[PDB]
């Protein structure tokens, strides 16, 4: 009757709060994982830019003989 | 051109307000300022190349 | 997206760096430096309008940002509109069909400050997606841009030496600890006002020209000569003695004490050592040579973990009768500066005082050239949550 | 979720952590005290506190706000603290956003008076429309993903021991201890006094020394032994004899060095004297004869469980011993987990101990902040008791 409804409400207020706090813990892990992964991708972009531009510096150094003629 | 029609032509839709809100379960006795979704019925141009570092 | 359609705005308390579009070959210096100011015209019935010039001597000059803080968000948003409409007019006058290719979808990257209010950032989030109608927006932290222009180290400290203030922000695990963000009201004007006390006979323009002189360095050839002659703004030659080697010491001691009191509160030692090993010094005053090396030397004088010499000499006198090293467990064992990127041709010539703006162009190549829409608010996200979607795309 | 944004302020014993509900990192972590500069000036903050303590001007008096019972007592200074927070750190009006604050675990009697003071502080002074009061060990146990747990919070004002069953707090087994971080800040200053050439109104220099280098001494130099201190001398030598017999040393002879910055001096302390500070939290009879060993945390671990069993007792015992959560800002010293595990296992050999604890160094100090952060973002208003203005309008009537 009323006691079954009250115990069902207590069990739901326990379980739903535990489930949403576990979902927010999963969000707290996922945000730090996204920050780490995109920070490492941004770090790899600097290596890509160095490999793109140091070759250009070497080509402009190799064209110095043609500039000296 | 006109500064309104330049923004209208460029970059191509709902609105949001910062208003009091009273939640429901029925109605709670409190209100709080939050960003609510708006309903349907709810100048000069500076010339460039002047501050250019040359 | 289209790399010619990228707009980046870096506002400060004095000026604002503006650039629309990338060069697509190398990263270059920004050509537009607009002074951060607005003109409020007092219209009758209580309406407010904002202009670019003084409208018939009826407008008041309002600076929206002072000491890194916004005092008028309605002035700051209309100043962003005053920049954006002028860029639209320039593109429409130069290209005459840019509204389908270069202006059809502009991803805006606005660089924000740490002392700006979250309510003000949500007003900006409202304003960009309602009034400016801009489809994509990143509110980028400047402190994180200062280390994203670097080799992207995980743990560091950012020292932003401004004109009237100096900001100290630690960065741990690619995250900004807001509880240790500090700001002293001592900047380049401290270096000026110290020269007011050292040489009272000079005035504001001569002391500013001494601060902007190439012979103004701090020891940590100019040094062997006692008197050297620099030039004034009007073209007058002025001699100066040893005072050009002074004037920065109070600011360097204040920045060192505040960085020490900031970074000695970090409890984790393995995450705290990499912050002391990666000191990054940014700002407009930091184009003065020797300032960063003098600040590094003051940090090695004050907060370096080293055995004291008055005990090490007694240890050596007891040993002269191999010397073991006293091993401490306190975290600032190594204090070094971060490696500056020495591969940018335009930024090597124009200096690295505006490296936060380069960090914006690098994170724009990260985000705006990829279809991942988890770090910028789209129209679909703005129609669902709006400003509440602002803190779901943050770092 | 709900379209809302809340403000979470955790009033700790030594560190007050204020921030918002939309973020996971706090906006500010200030100390829980103030400086009365003498006109009167209530200095608050984080760095201004340290600067005003380092200037060492006359009249600067550092006054505490949270006693050993966890309850505030200087309400005008707490009002000035929150007016400093919402203007300089939070930068938002308190009328616009809701609030979630915490409550320390009591026995039931001082709850209504602090409820009335929170009503008078949030309604007639800040005009907050609604605020939630959560229980701090319940918040710590519930943010970890548990409904029934056994919370051990090693704080500055003492140790907080709280048995929790099925979401409710067993109040009559809640015994608040005294020996904590404020005790260690006195013991370090008392023991190192002939080595640094030194040895309320004059509490400013004491708090400055406890906040600059004694905290670094706790975070770097100190280590906690997992066993009783004489049993270390019984056990480590017994292991070293087996190692020496298998192959063909005293672990306490390892000299650890502290760099004292106001004099720049190397302080050499061995591992036995490093463990001597950690043994004070569990054996209080080593400094005087008026402190019984029941006053320590060691027998209190069994005493609180035996008092919570009489809220049939063995089911409560097996429910509390398998959900022990170790937390606290001063519990970050290495060995606080293992010492509690061993000291609880030597009095309960039958039941296995499965202790879960947040190993994050930054998040264990703000664990009481995160416990209210998980409560502030709940998608239903009926999941927590949101005290509104009507709850005080009905308290005005008798």
């Amino acid at each position: 009757e009323k006691r079954k409804k009250e115990r069902n409400l207590h069990l739901q207020k326990i379980n739903s709060i535990i489930d949403f706090i576990k979902e927010r813990q999963s969000e707290q892990w996922s945000r730090q994982e996204r920050c780490f992964q995109f920070g490492r991708l941004g770090a790899s972009l600097h290596n890509q830019m160095e490999k793109d531009e140091q070759k250009r510096i070497e080509r402009t150094a190799k064209q110095r003989l043609a500039a000296l003629k | 051109m006109d500064p309104q029609t330049l923004i209208t032509k460029a970059n191509k839709k709902e609105s949001w307000r910062y208003d009091w809100y009273q939640p429901s379960k029925e109605k709670y006795p409190f209100r709080y300022k939050t960003w609510l979704r708006n309903q349907e019925d709810e100048e000069d141009i500076l010339d460039l190349k002047e501050f250019d570092r040359r | 997206f289209r790399q010619d359609s990228i707009l980046i705005i870096y506002p400060r308390s004095q000026t604002t760096l503006v650039q629309f579009g990338l060069n697509e070959e190398t990263f270059t210096v920004p050509e537009l430096e607009i002074p951060t100011q607005i003109y409020r015209t007092t219209r009758q019935d209580g309406s407010y309008t904002y202009h670019s010039t003084n409208k018939d001597n009826k407008a008041e000059l309002i600076k929206p940002i002072q000491n890194g803080e916004i005092i008028d968000i309605s002035a700051f948003t209309q100043f962003l509109r005053l920049i954006f409409v002028s860029i639209l007019s320039d593109r429409a006058n130069k290209n005459q069909d840019a509204f389908e290719a270069e202006l059809s979808n502009i991803p805006l990257l606005l660089i924000t400050h740490h002392s700006w209010s979250q309510s003000d950032l949500e007003i900006i989030t409202q304003y960009v997606f309602e009034s400016l109608e801009i489809n994509n927006l990143i509110q980028l932290p400047a402190s994180l841009a200062a280390t994203y222009s670097m080799i992207s180290l995980q743990n560091c400290c950012i020292i932003d030496v401004g004109t009237h203030h100096t900001d100290i922000i630690p960065i741990v695990d690619y995250a900004q600890l807001d509880h240790l963000v500090s700001s002293i009201p001592m900047g380049g004007q401290s270096i000026n006002d110290s020269l007011k006390k050292l040489l009272p006979q000079w005035d504001d323009d001569q002391i500013e020209s001494l601060k902007k002189s190439p012979i103004f360095e701090v020891l940590s050839k100019n040094s062997d000569l006692e008197f050297n002659t620099f030039w004034d703004e009007k073209g007058n030659e002025i001699k100066v003695g040893k005072q050009r080697f002074q004037g920065c010491n109070n600011l360097i001691k204040n920045i060192s004490n505040r960085v020490g009191l900031t970074l000695d509160n970090i409890d984790d030692i393995n995450k705290a050592k990499a912050v002391w090993e990666n000191i990054i010094i940014v700002g407009g005053t930091t184009s003065i040579s020797g300032f960063k090396e003098a600040l590094l030397g003051q940090l090695l004088k004050d907060h370096l973990i080293i055995e004291p010499e008055e005990e090490k000499s007694k240890r050596e006198e007891e040993a002269k009768s191999f010397v073991p090293t006293i091993e401490y467990v306190q975290c600032p064992t190594v204090i070094k500066l971060a490696k500056y990127p020495d591969y940018f041709p335009e930024w090597k010539k124009s200096g690295y005082s505006e490296i936060i703006f380069l960090g914006a162009q690098i994170v724009s190549k990260q985000i705006f050239t990829h279809p991942k829409d988890t770090f910028y608010i789209t129209r679909e996200k703005y129609n669902m949550k709006g400003p509440a979607a602002l803190w779901d795309v943050q770092f | 979720t709900l379209n809302r944004k809340c403000v979470v302020i955790h009033n700790g014993s030594h560190r007050t952590v204020a921030g918002f509900s939309n973020v996971e990192l706090p906006q500010c972590i200030i100390p829980s005290s103030y400086i009365k500069r003498t006109e009167a000036e209530f200095i608050f903050g984080t760095y201004n506190m340290i600067d005003a303590a380092a200037e060492k001007r006359n009249g600067d008096e550092v006054y505490t706000l949270v006693d050993s019972q966890g309850l505030p007592y200087n309400w005008d200074a707490l009002e000035m603290q929150w007016r400093y927070l919402y203007d300089t750190q939070l930068k938002v009006s308190p009328e616009e956003l809701p609030l979630v604050i915490t409550m320390p675990a009591t026995n039931g009697k001082p709850d209504m008076a602090i409820l009335e003071r929170y009503y008078e502080l949030a309604f007639d002074k800040l005009n907050v429309p609604v605020f939630q009061i959560v229980i701090e060990p319940l918040a710590i146990a519930l943010s970890m993903g548990k409904s029934s747990a056994f919370v051990i919070d090693i704080g500055a004002s003492g140790c907080n021991v709280t048995p929790i069953i099925d979401g409710i707090v067993v109040k009559n087994a809640v015994v608040r201890s005294k020996f904590g971080g404020d005790f260690l800040d006195f013991q370090v200053h008392e023991r190192l006094a002939p080595l640094i050439k030194e040895e309320q109104k004059r509490s400013t220099d004491v708090w400055y020394e406890a906040s600059t280098w004694i905290q670094q001494f706790k975070s770097t130099m100190l280590q906690v032994s997992e066993k009783d201190l004489f049993e270390l001398e019984r056990y480590y030598k017994e292991q070293a004899d087996i190692y020496a017999k298998q192959q063909e040393n005293n672990p306490l002879v390892q000299k650890k060095n502290f760099l004292f910055k106001p004099l720049n001096k190397t302080l050499t302390l061995d591992l036995k004297e490093c463990y001597q500070f950690a043994e004070y939290l569990f054996k209080p009879q080593l400094i005087s004869d008026k402190f019984s060993p029941e006053d320590g945390l060691g027998p209190l671990m069994a005493k609180s469980v035996k008092k919570a069993g009489a809220s049939s007792p063995e089911q409560v015992y097996s429910l509390l011993l398998t959900n022990v959560i170790i937390t606290g800002s001063t519990s970050l010293i290495e060995g606080m987990e293992q010492r509690i595990i061993k000291e609880l296992s030597i009095r309960f050999p039958q039941y296995k101990l499965t202790t879960f604890a947040n190993q994050v160094m930054m998040d264990r100090k703000i664990q009481g902040w995160l416990g209210a952060l998980t409560m502030a973002n709940l998608p239903s208003w009926s999941l927590g008791k949101w005290y509104s203005k009507e709850d005080y309008e009905t308290l005005k009537r008798d």
